[PDB]
């Protein structure tokens, strides 16, 4: 019961700004344009603001981003949906030029 | 770029944890500037260094 | 343990505290370790000879 | 659920049947009146509010026994739409009887595993479910906690 | 498209039609529109057809005048992925991070996990593109397949 009390109220999910950028950049490459420098903190700020999810679910730490109980699962669902979308669309390209 | 990174690499600031005597970056802006130049990642660079 | 490619590469077993006294003392409604009764129950002639 | 077919014969022993889904929307339940009350032989029992008397309340329990307890010790029942949820962190009202009865309604139907947010609770079946043979392992490959039961 | 665009689109069907003038390939035509225009997911082709039968896919041949609108409709599905969108894809298969993808798991991924592909094409697309260590410079593979 106490563990649920903290999971519901607190911020059980947490990502380093670098591993967050590395892993979920596939979620919105335009929010974090590469080829140009952008600090880890403001990058994560722009990407998560771009996700259009409920902004009351997260707060930012000195070195890790912090999420409410139910967000991280939704982010992994989102990422695997995108990886499916993309591997099928790269296959769209692979078949398109192979057919060319 | 490598000369520049060796310049930035001295600007990375590290702070000791309150009890583990382990280095964590406060000056993350200098570490991600360095990694951006050397083509590493800020997190795995900092994790490897510390 | 898994490799960089993610395939199984090894496994390590670690043990912390075997109830070594159970080998010699048990309360009512409980057994000693299973090895002894499982060996005895089949009366496997090769093991019952060894 | 048509997607349950991937577990074969193990499927009835992991997730509730389609009838339990339809029954949930038809259960008689009142959020303001249905509450749990403590009992002697069993920690909590369902009860029905019958009246209001300011700071003192009186209610009739499911076994027809009369009870009087102050409002500080009465906990509202969870609505039937959240009964047997797979993760107890998703319960709406969280208290000692909500977890007790959430485990009891699942375990009485041999659905032995249930999550509790960052951790999971497993209740000893004592009788086997064909939930441990090779075929289920393939169903669990790469599936996430949101997908697999 | 220009009126001179539809003519050169037409003669693709005119070479692929083995009939003297009543064929266009219901099973193979969408596959060719990738070359003349942009490339969709096959499921979107099936959705514009309205989910036909597999036996239809093997036996049916469709009429070209109804297909001219289909050319535009199949061209219509925008939000195709860009270069960075594609190059971050195969990095999740890259369990090293250096810029190489082993072909033993690359062909596995391309064959088993996404939409179906004719496997001989998967054999011959990477053939000659491998290195001596048995990997692929996927940022080159993507800048290969986006360009030509
Ligand atoms: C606090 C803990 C539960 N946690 C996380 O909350 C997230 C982690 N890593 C990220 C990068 C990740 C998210 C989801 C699946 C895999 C990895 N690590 C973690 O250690």
């Amino acid at each position: 019961l106490e563990g649920i009390r903290i999971c519901r109220k607190g911020f059980p999910n947490r990502i380093l700004y670098g591993d967050f950028r590395q892993r979920y950049r596939i979620l919105n490459p335009a929010a974090i344009p590469e080829g140009q420098f952008i600090d880890s903190r403001k990058g994560a700020e722009k990407l998560l603001s771009s996700l259009d999810i409920d902004h009351n679910q997260y707060k930012f730490g000195h070195t890790k981003v912090f999420f409410k109980a139910g967000l991280l699962g939704l982010l992994e669902e989102m990422r695997d949906e995108r990886l499916s979308r993309i591997i099928t669309r790269i296959q769209a390209q692979s078949r398109g030029v192979l057919a060319r | 770029k490598l000369t520049g990174a060796i310049m930035h690499f001295g600007n990375m600031k590290f702070k000791l944890k309150q009890r583990e005597e382990q280095a964590e970056p406060d000056g993350t802006e200098e570490a991600d500037k360095s990694a951006y130049l050397m083509g590493l990642n800020s997190a795995d660079l900092l994790k490897g260094l510390c | 343990h898994f490799g960089a490619t993610g395939k199984l590469a090894s496994a390590d077993i670690e043990t912390y505290l075997l109830e070594k006294s159970r080998v010699i003392f048990q309360l009512k409604a409980e057994r000693d370790y299973h090895i002894f009764y499982q060996i005895l129950s089949n009366k496997k002639p090769e093991l019952l000879d060894m | 659920d048509s997607e349950m077919a991937v577990f074969g014969a193990a499927a009835p022993y992991l997730r509730k049947s389609e009838k339990e889904r339809l029954e949930a929307q038809t259960r008689p339940f009142d959020l303001k009146k249905d509450v749990f009350v403590p009992d002697d032989k069993q920690e909590f029992v369902k009860a029905k509010i019958v009246s209001r008397e300011g700071g003192k309340v009186t209610a009739e329990t499911e076994y027809g026994k009369t009870v009087t307890v102050k409002e500080d010790q009465v906990m509202q029942q969870n609505p039937p739409k959240f009964d047997k949820i797979e993760d107890m962190a998703m319960l709406t009202f969280l208290h000692e009887p909500a977890v007790l009865y959430n485990l009891k309604d699942r375990y009485g139907s041999w659905m032995i595993y249930t999550y509790s947010g960052l951790f999971c609770v497993t209740v000893n079946p004592y009788k086997w479910l064909p939930v441990y043979t090779p075929e289920v392992v393939a169903a669990y490959r790469g599936k996430k906690r949101s997908e697999a039961p | 498209f220009s009126k001179e665009q539809q003519e050169d689109f037409k003669e693709a069907f005119l070479l692929f039609d083995r009939t003297g003038e009543c064929k266009i390939t219901l099973s193979q035509v969408g596959d060719v529109l990738r070359a003349l225009g942009t490339n969709p997911t096959n499921a979107e082709v099936k959705k514009v057809l309205g989910n036909p039968s597999n036996e239809e896919m093997n036996a049916k041949k469709i009429e070209f005048e109804q297909f001219l609108p289909m050319m535009q409709a199949i061209s219509n599905n925008k939000d195709q992925g860009g270069y960075e969108d594609f190059v971050e894809g195969l990095r999740v298969f890259d369990k090293e991070g250096n810029g190489t993808v082993m072909g033993a798991e690359l062909r596995h991924v391309l064959a088993t996990l996404g939409e179906k592909m004719k496997e001989e094409e998967v054999e011959a697309l990477l053939a000659g593109q491998e290195d001596s260590n048995g990997c692929i410079n996927y940022e080159a593979f993507v800048k290969h397949i986006m360009s030509v």
